RNA sequence: CAAAGUCUUUGGGUUCCGGGGGGAGUAUGGUUGCAAAGCUGAAACUUAAAGGAAUUGACGGAAGGGCACCACCAGGAGUGGA
RNA sequence: CUUGACUAUCUAGAGGAAGUAAAAGUCGGGUUUCCGUAGGUGAACCUGCGGAAGGAUCAUUAACGG
């Protein structure tokens, strides 16, 4: 098992930090290749500009028609997948507008239902969609 | 070469044939390592153009 | 091939909100929260019956 | 009736592929084998079942569901439809013991008669049972057909179901009278000659396999029961068949026979009784067999957690126990 | 399982090594190899599970067992043909 | 700063090979489970060679000396 020497900690300290590659959260974290191909790359949220409304078809069981919204960021210019979320709220949304883009909660799984989709808009031309659902606001162009 | 080995046959014979036959392994092996690099190589950038899909160019409008 | 955009939103009766008087707020609050809980107890053989519980 | 023309053909026949191997089919087994739809095909098996085409089973382990005896007719049919020989249903129906004649139209409205094997061990084996039996009754139907006989003329086979030429009359046991009685019977000597010709013997040529057309013409169905002439009692079937004849036009129609034919001839016809070096493209080919494998072996095991009955049943009795307690 | 025990009553010395399943023991680099290969060895991405022990027996295309004139045998009367 | 060599990047691109929606457009039985290796058209799988069980032990077994 472990050595339990006095003279030993050299040994343990560097075991460790050896091991500590193995756990697939620390190296997600400390390895610098997730931050980098991470389309937000250490962002809370991205702007981008919409490209097209794609109609993602639902993953096996929970049978429908989710409907995203194909951004190209601005801060790099990579290419996201992003569901729009309430019923009706991708009427809102018009082809080459301004879309501030999150996450979806789970860090880079596509969550329940949806196939390869790891973003959802948050806002559209600088009023929340939220906002929007709910006709509080009216949207610019 | 599909030749039984007759019992007269001795070397400069038997010494030629057998030469044959390991040239034709070694031609072989080389051309089963040509095919295992071709695959290889076909099944990767296949894997790209299909990975390419579950990104972009897939769903509807 | 199908997908509307929010159609069940678009389908359903819109109807008007009730005009209610209005809640107590803060302390009021919950001293209502309180007197509906522990004060005046209704005894029951077993409590099976909830708060909200409609039928 | 046909109205459904879709998702209704691929769920069908991925019960027929349960069936070939195993008796009631899970329908955890039928969206795996049936992956061009997801998940919305168990509400086709809920349409399925409001029309005779599949049966339920929930015994005690076994749950799923198995094919029916007019559910396993209706795929036939859908199948007749593509091959262009079937489009609408004629209603002239002779509802038989071992099988249903049913009148079938085509696109240019010429009329065919269709067969419809129902044999009635356990549904599976009933409906495997009738598959043999049109595969066996086509293959005597082309070789006779062939060789000169006055028999249906074979269309298509397709299961259980086999389309013939429409040849419309009355059976010999249900006619009063002929006209000309000798030379209708000196015809039906000739065929049973004809078939020891070509080595074979009718077996049951009886008044109840024989038809005729306008009373001029006599038409031989019904053939699965058909023997060798290589059979030691070859002559007494023989015999049989030619007194049945002999003793029914002196019976019915008071004709006796100036010829008495009692020839053995095998055989002077056909024998009816036995009756770098790999090139990119292929890389392609071969790499594309792999990754459709591989897709499709991981969508069989998302499919077979569709269980959904058995969360439903799960959920009704929670409901119960927290509401008494 | 008398070690696989003397482990929340957890520390006799010490070496190697695992951290959901896949991708994948794949790429790439290095190195050894005449070669075939060996050692070392990722990520992008994908997935709610992969699995280990045990337990009843829905189903056996199991084998056996036994049962019934709505099964047969030995039979009598028919239906089916008018 | 200029001159080449190794490099690193940014940005134009004929053509190549693809893939992707549109065309119902034309034709059409075997297997116990493995392991390592070599060959069989790459992999699988099959076979040869050497390993495993992670594979379901009935029965017989007292003399042995004139």
């Amino acid at each position: 098992g472990k050595c339990r020497g006095l003279r030993t900690a050299r040994k343990l300290r560097s075991h460790r930090r050896d091991q500590k590659w193995h756990d697939k959260q620390y190296k997600k974290a400390h390895l610098g290749t997730a931050l980098k191909a991470n389309p937000f790359g250490g962002a809370s949220h991205a702007k981008g500009i919409v490209l097209e409304k794609v109609g993602v078809e639902a993953k096996q069981p929970n049978s429908a028609i989710r409907k995203c919204v194909r951004v190209q960021l601005i801060k790099n210019g990579k290419k996201i997948t992003a569901f729009v979320p309430n019923d009706g709220c991708l009427n809102f949304i018009e082809e080459n507008d301004e879309v501030l883009v999150a996450g979806f909660g789970r860090k880079g799984h596509a969550v329940g239902d949806i196939p390869g989709v790891r973003f959802k808009v948050v806002k559209v031309a600088n009023v929340s969609l939220l906002a929007l659902y709910k006709g509080k606001k009216e949207r610019p162009r | 070469s599909t030749q039984p080995r007759s019992k007269n046959e001795s070397k400069e014979d038997k010494r030629a044939r057998k030469q044959a036959i390991k040239e034709e392994r070694k031609e072989r092996r080389v051309e089963k390592k040509a095919n295992k690099l071709a695959f290889k190589l076909e099944k990767r950038r296949q894997e790209k153009e299909l990975l390419n899909l579950k990104k972009n160019v897939e769903g509807l409008k | 091939s199908l997908a509307r955009a929010g159609k069940v939103r678009g389908q359903t009766p819109k109807v008007a909100k009730q005009e209610k008087k209005k809640k107590k707020t803060g302390r009021a609050k919950r001293r209502m929260q309180y007197n509906r809980r522990f004060v005046n107890v209704v005894p029951t053989f077993g409590k099976k019956k909830g708060p909200n519980a409609n039928s | 009736l046909r109205y459904m023309s879709r998702d209704d053909f691929r769920v069908l026949t991925a019960v027929e592929m349960g069936m070939k191997n195993h008796e009631i089919v899970p329908g955890s087994l039928i969206a795996s084998i049936a992956s061009l739809k997801h998940g919305g095909c168990n509400k086709v098996l809920r349409e399925l079942v409001k029309h005779k085409l599949i049966a339920w089973e929930r015994t005690k382990t076994v749950q799923g569901y198995r094919l029916t005896n007019a559910g396993y007719d209706y795929l036939a049919l859908k199948t007749l439809s593509s091959r262009q020989v079937v489009e609408s249903v004629g209603n002239q129906m002779g509802v038989g013991k071992e099988s249903d004649i049913y009148i079938v139209a085509n696109e240019e409205g010429q009329q065919f008669a269709l067969k419809l094997h129902r044999l009635g061990r356990h549904n599976v084996s009933w409906l495997y049972l009738s598959r043999l039996s049109a595969m066996k009754e086509f293959a005597y139907m082309k070789a006779l057909y062939e060789r000169k006989f006055p028999v249906p003329k074979p269309i298509d086979y397709n299961r259980h179901a086999v389309v013939m030429e429409l040849i419309n009359g009355y059976p010999l046991c249900q006619i009063h009278h002929v006209e000309d009685p000798a030379s209708v019977y000196d015809e039906a000597m000739e065929l049973i000659v004809k078939l020891a010709n070509h080595g074979l013997i009718h077996g049951d040529f009886n008044e109840f396999n024989l038809i005729l057309d306008e009373s001029d013409h006599i038409t031989m169905i019904d053939f699965p029961q058909m023997v060798s002439t290589s059979h030691p009692n070859a002559e007494w079937y023989f015999d049989r068949d030619v007194k049945c004849i002999k003793d029914f036009f002196m019976k019915r129609f008071s004709y006796e026979s100036e010829l008495f034919p009692t020839f053995k001839d095998i055989r002077r016809e056909d024998t009816l009784d036995v009756e770098s070096t790999i090139p990119p493209e292929l890389v392609k080919q071969k790499v594309k067999r792999q990754l459709t494998k591989q897709q499709k072996s991981a969508v069989r095991r998302r499919l077979q957690k569709g269980a959904n009955i058995f969360t439903k049943q799960r959920r009704e009795n929670m409901q119960n126990i927290k509401s008494s307690l």
